[PDB]
């Protein structure tokens, strides 16, 4: 079955964009064959796909979100975002009408799926949440050159959009929502995707709709109010001193499955409520400073909260 | 044919045109109208391979290259109905789009 002249997607990938040259795109994802379904919601459907034996993840777009496959296809084919803590883009194709993104496939699956299967030591969770900094601060910082890219903010953080790698770390997927800056031209590019944020990660400025939405540093700290409660989730599951919490999702105790904005616009903003942080962490050196960077995402006001590169730093040190 | 204007650069040998179930192979070079290359083969030094009958590629290139025989160089312009169409292909391909390809018919497997 192979030929003389064949490459893998690796090599193909080798050479603009951040997947594979554009025309290659389309008979790349026409040559896929889908196996089996892991993974539903919003966006449609997710896909253990193979090609020319190599297993590939292929998004399938619900006819709902479709200004997402435009844009995160956009972003993917005009930026060259290529990072261990980034989802790498393969390819973007049309074929009723079906829109198709393709990533590279992690078998382990989300980090929200992942946190129900298992408990994690010191370890496992300071490699997850260094990780998920990692990947956010490259996104937010700006690099000059051709080697470059803009800042981009992501809008919509949260467990489900974390996938755990096969080493461990964790890369950071969905870019329909995000938006793009340069400070050459200071251009903010937002798009024209009317999809929102997931409710329960919702900042207060969102909920609220206070945030100045022609401010780029205003996307960064919605980020970083997300990446807090992410680590809070997190957190929850490492064990220490024979005691650990079961998975919970943000916010659990106090609105329903499915909240509502006003659920959640009562809680964060009219009650300035935040996750509890359980007595037993304070026993424990990495959680009792995780405790503390948490709440540094989670201030009211959006600029007192820390940049995702002064959560790297600190999260370098634990 | 409708959607694909053939203009030669060199000839191929005008008997080996390929047909239904072959393997094209080919070097292309991709431009938009105003001349902003897109893609290129050329560049990458690798050819590309698709298989005719398969839509695999766009119509316009489906149709155009079964029209060159083996070794043929010629210069394609698509039509955006016989390319991407309406959507184009975002981030790369503007809606509406004209495409004009640079392609050679290297062999047939
Ligand atoms: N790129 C990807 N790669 C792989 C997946 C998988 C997801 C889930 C699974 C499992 C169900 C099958 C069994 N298994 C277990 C087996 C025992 O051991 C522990 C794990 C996990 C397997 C693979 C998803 C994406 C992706 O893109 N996911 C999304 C989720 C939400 C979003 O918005 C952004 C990323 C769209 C798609």
């Amino acid at each position: 079955t192979t030929n003389v002249g064949d490459s893998t997607l690796a090599d193909l990938l080798d050479h603009s964009g951040s997947g594979l040259p554009f025309l290659v795109q389309r008979t790349v994802a026409r040559q896929i064959t889908l196996l089996e379904c892991v993974g539903k919601g919003r966006y449609g459907e997710v896909w253990r796909g193979s090609w020319q034996g190599e297993n590939v993840a292929v998004k399938i777009f619900s006819s709902r979100d479709e200004k997402s496959w435009f844009r995160e296809t956009e972003l993917y084919n005009t930026v060259m975002l290529r990072h261990e803590n980034i989802l790498g883009f393969i390819a973007s194709d049309m074929t009723s009408t079906q829109l198709w993104l393709i990533t590279h496939y992690h078998e382990m699956g989300s980090l929200y799926d992942y946190l129900q299967l298992t408990t994690l030591d010191t370890v496992s969770c300071l490699r997850i949440v260094l990780s998920i900094a990692s990947g956010l601060a490259h996104l937010h910082i700006e690099i000059f050159g051709t080697q470059g890219k803009p800042a981009i903010a992501h809008r919509d953080l949260k467990s489900k959009n974390i996938l755990v790698k096969k080493n461990g770390q964790c890369c950071i997927a969905d870019l329909g929502l995000a938006v793009m800056h340069s400070q050459s031209t200071n251009q903010l590019d937002v798009g024209n995707n009317p999809r929102v944020g997931t409710k329960r990660y919702m900042a207060p400025e969102v909920l609220d709709e206070t945030i100045q939405v022609d401010c780029f540093d205003s996307y960064k700290r919605v980020d970083i109010w997300a990446f807090g409660l992410v680590l809070w989730e997190v957190a929850r599951r490492m064990v220490s001193n024979g005691i650990v919490e079961d998975y919970k999702p943000p916010f659990y105790d106090v609105v329903p499955n499915d909240p509502s904005f006003e659920d959640m616009r009562k809680v964060v903003c009219v009650d300035q409520q935040r996750p509890n942080i359980p007595n037993r962490w304070f026993s424990d050196p990495t959680l009792t400073s995780l405790a503390k960077l948490m709440k540094e995402c989670w201030y009211q006001n959006p600029s007192a909260r820390l940049t995702a590169l002064r959560i790297k730093k600190t999260l370098t040190k634990i | 044919g409708p959607g694909v204007q053939v203009e030669t650069i060199s000839p191929g040998d005008g008997r080996t045109f390929p047909k239904r179930g072959q393997t094209c192979v080919v070097h292309y070079t991709g431009m938009l109208e105003d001349g902003k290359k897109f893609d290129s083969s050329r560049d990458r030094n690798k050819p590309f391979k698709f298989m005719l009958g398969k839509q695999e590629v766009i119509r316009g290139w489906e149709e155009g290259v079964a029209q060159m025989s083996v070794g043929q160089r010629a210069k394609l312009t698509i039509s955006p109905d016989y390319a991407y169409g309406a959507t184009g292909h975002p981030g790369i391909i503007p809606p509406h789009a004209t495409l004009v390809f640079d392609v050679e018919l290297l062999k047939l497997e």
